[PDB]
């Protein structure tokens, strides 16, 4: 016995497509709570999408989201549904099954919905060359820009795993393209730079693209 | 209707901190049913306050929800480091909820850490593609809240840069951030100076990293 809001049914949809998210509630009287859907995207905060009453006899929406989202529930099965239709590229977010009573007490684990019209593309790797705009004094920053790939999973290593201290691979961001771009950087002493050779190894396995690019000053 | 909160606040363990939440229509009334939700790393959400004053069952007693003047307010009496998170406030406007932008609460786990700023101009290989991306890097800063502004020929830019942050370091509480500004090869070549201005708690004056194309 723990309160479990288990969400499922999120993935890739094209712009103008449809999708239905399930959240099955156990550990609390699902019949007794108002159930809401709320989403979070990287650039935005929390967006309250809508709520449905315990009896399902009233559905409340935010006016700009009324038309494309549809909330339903089944007290017999203890599950809450969200139907997304004609979805926009801006609708990419993590959608959250949340209970409401005194407040937003119980939450779901999160369901990712990616709206993109792209098919599988491999990345392009451009060197982030070090300079004295990229040196501060003693230590120098360099890295790799992994740009316009699809879908998400991409692995970046440095000198085939020899360099792991002080490397930072930032989370990928979804561009207006519908393609992902990401940046990996490392900080090393600037003395090193003349002797050492620096290579970032990027692998995108949905495309089977493996790129070994060096960053030269 | 617009719901507004402080973008970020800093406190230290044991102090008392108060977050505010503002109605664009005027004074927040009980009809607004102010709710307070907390966001922790890996997207973990906790309802703290509902209907202005009510504590959600299970929320610690150090969290209080109130109406102060024209705003709704969340007060943390005896702030803990575990309270370092993002706090969202929702207001009920007759038939729907409207969350605010969020407030980044920092409860000082260590000394303030300034970032080291690095700027990377676009590669010529990318320039052959026909696009140009300027990458700005901030390394090992704490607190998270920092302002990264892109200036193209001293003109503040908007709508053409996207940000990314690393997870908080488990051993020294630092964050790293990436700011990428993407432009046409055409629009890139119609300008001179690309600059990255960085304001932070740890910097007395804003740091600027600049480069000239040409």
């Amino acid at each position: 016995m723990e309160v479990k809001l288990h969400q499922s049914g999120g993935g890739l949809v094209q712009p103008g497509g449809f999708l239905k998210i399930s959240c099955v509630v156990s550990g609390i009287d699902f019949s007794r709570y108002w159930m809401s859907w709320v989403r979070r995207a990287p650039g935005k905060g929390l967006e309250w999408i809508g709520e449905i009453t315990p009896d399902s006899n009233t559905i409340n929406y935010v006016p700009s989201l009324k038309d494309n989202f549809g909330i339903s529930r089944d007290n017999a099965k203890n599950t809450l549904f969200l139907q997304m239709t004609k979805v926009r590229s801006e609708d990419t977010a993590l959608y959250f099954c949340a209970s409401y009573y005194e407040g937003f007490a119980y939450w779901g684990q999160g369901t990712l919905v990616t709206v993109s019209a792209a098919s599988t593309k491999g990345p392009s790797v451009f060197p982030l060359a070090p300079s004295s705009k990229s040196t501060s004094g003693g230590t120098a920053a360099l890295g790799c820009l992994v740009k316009d790939y699809f879908p998400e999973p991409v692995t970046v290593s440095w000198n085939s795993g020899a360099l792991t201290s002080g490397v930072h691979t930032f989370p990928a961001v979804l561009q207006s393209s519908g393609l992902y771009s990401l940046s990996s950087v490392v900080t090393v002493p600037s003395s090193s730079l003349g002797t050492q050779t620096y290579i970032c190894n990027v692998n995108h396995k949905p495309s089977n693209t493996k790129v070994d690019k060096k960053v030269e000053e | 209707a617009v719901v507004t909160q402080e973008s970020a606040l800093t406190t230290s363990p044991g102090e008392t901190v108060t977050l505010t939440c503002r109605s664009s229509t005027g004074a927040v009334i009980t009809s607004n049913y102010a709710n307070w939700v907390q966001e922790k790393p890996d997207h973990l959400f906790t309802g703290l306050i509902g209907r202005t004053y009510n504590r959600v069952p299970g929320v610690p007693a150090r969290f209080s929800g109130s109406l102060i003047g024209d705003k709704a307010a969340l007060t943390i009496t005896g702030a803990q480091t575990e309270d370092e998170a993002i706090y969202f406030c929702a207001l009920w406007y007759s038939n729907h909820f409207v969350f605010g932008g969020g407030t980044k609460l920092t409860v000082l786990k260590r000394t303030v850490a300034a970032p080291s700023v690095f700027i990377f101009p676009p590669s010529d290989e990318q320039l052959k593609s026909g696009t140009a991306s300027v990458v700005c890097l901030l390394n090992n800063f704490y607190p998270r809240e920092a302002k990264v502004q892109w200036k193209v020929d001293n003109a503040l830019q908007s709508g053409n840069s996207q940000e990314s942050v690393t997870e908080q370091d488990s051993k020294d509480s630092t964050y790293s951030l990436s700011s990428t500004l993407t432009l046409s090869k055409a629009d890139y070549e119609k300008h001179k100076v690309y600059a990255c201005e960085v304001t932070h708690q740890g910097l007395s004056s804003p740091v600027t990293k600049s480069f000239n194309r040409g």
